[PDB]
């Protein structure tokens, strides 16, 4: 995130931080990805298509660091990876970029709400807020391009939504971005999500309940002038999450 | 080979 806030899991509590173990036997972080259901993380196909083998990835839910201890934190591997078979790679624009991660612990338990671990709602069919509405993105991503380590606090920030007329202009991403991918950005483009943020959630208030309305996707640079974040437009793929779940 | 949002944990990073 670049810009925004330092912000603590008790305040984003469906955020999963997703993480990777290598052969050697490093943890680096890989992504973000929100809790929708107990057994049941969302996040983004581009996170682990290259190397997309179930065993190497651990998700944390309730952590509010990278790499320390968060009191309540609940540690997961993943039992059921289910990546989009449709999902591709441009330049720029990534498409069908959403994944399912169905989580376990040792014990086998999922996901146990609490102060610090909640879901997040799903939006319903065709349903999104107006362009210009206010969102929320939370994550452990860049906070400036010189960031050669992500940081060590989770960060959010507020971004408004860009209509798909405005970010399919020429100097925007012109025919890059399509009607499945929502565009969100800063009006004086101070602040974005950056690399390292993809998989996380862009949540905003849809009658008056707080909603997953895109996955954290592409973009180009962070917080570049004329370049909004690009987020995978969920209430576009209930159908896919439905039947995968 | 690519950097930004759509490329973490990728070989072209």
């Amino acid at each position: 995130i670049i810009g925004g806030e330092f912000t603590t899991i008790e305040n984003q509590p469906w955020f999963a931080a997703i993480y990777r173990r290598h052969r050697g036997g490093s943890v680096t972080y890989v992504c973000g990805g929100s809790l929708i259901s107990p057994c049941w993380v969302i996040s983004a196909t581009h996170c682990f298509i290259d190397y997309p083998k179930k065993e190497d990835y651990i998700v944390y839910l309730g952590r509010s660091r990278l790499n320390s201890n968060t009191q309540g934190e609940m540690k997961f591997e993943v039992e059921n990876l289910i990546l989009h078979k449709d999902y591709s790679a441009d330049t720029l624009a990534h498409h069908n970029d959403i994944a399912l991660l169905k989580i376990r612990s040792k014990e086998g338990r999922c996901a146990q709400p609490s102060r610090t671990i909640q879901t997040i709602a799903l939006p319903s069919m065709y349903n999104d807020p107006q362009f210009g509405t206010s969102c929320e993105i939370t994550g452990f991503g860049k906070e400036q391009s010189t960031d050669y380590l992500y940081p060590e606090q989770l960060k959010m920030t507020v971004v408004k939504l860009i209509s798909h007329r405005e970010c399919q202009q020429p100097h925007y991403y012109g025919s890059e971005v399509t009607t499945k991918m929502l565009c969100a950005a800063d009006p004086q483009w101070k602040t974005d999500s950056c690399q390292g943020d993809s998989g996380g959630p862009l949540v905003c208030s849809l009658q008056g309940r707080m909603t997953l309305t895109g996955i954290v996707s592409w973009g180009r640079g962070c917080a570049l002038k004329d370049k909004p974040g690009v987020y995978t437009r969920v209430s576009h793929f209930l159908p896919w999450i439905r039947s995968h779940t | 080979g690519x950097l930004g949002r759509g490329c973490e944990n990728h070989r072209c990073l």
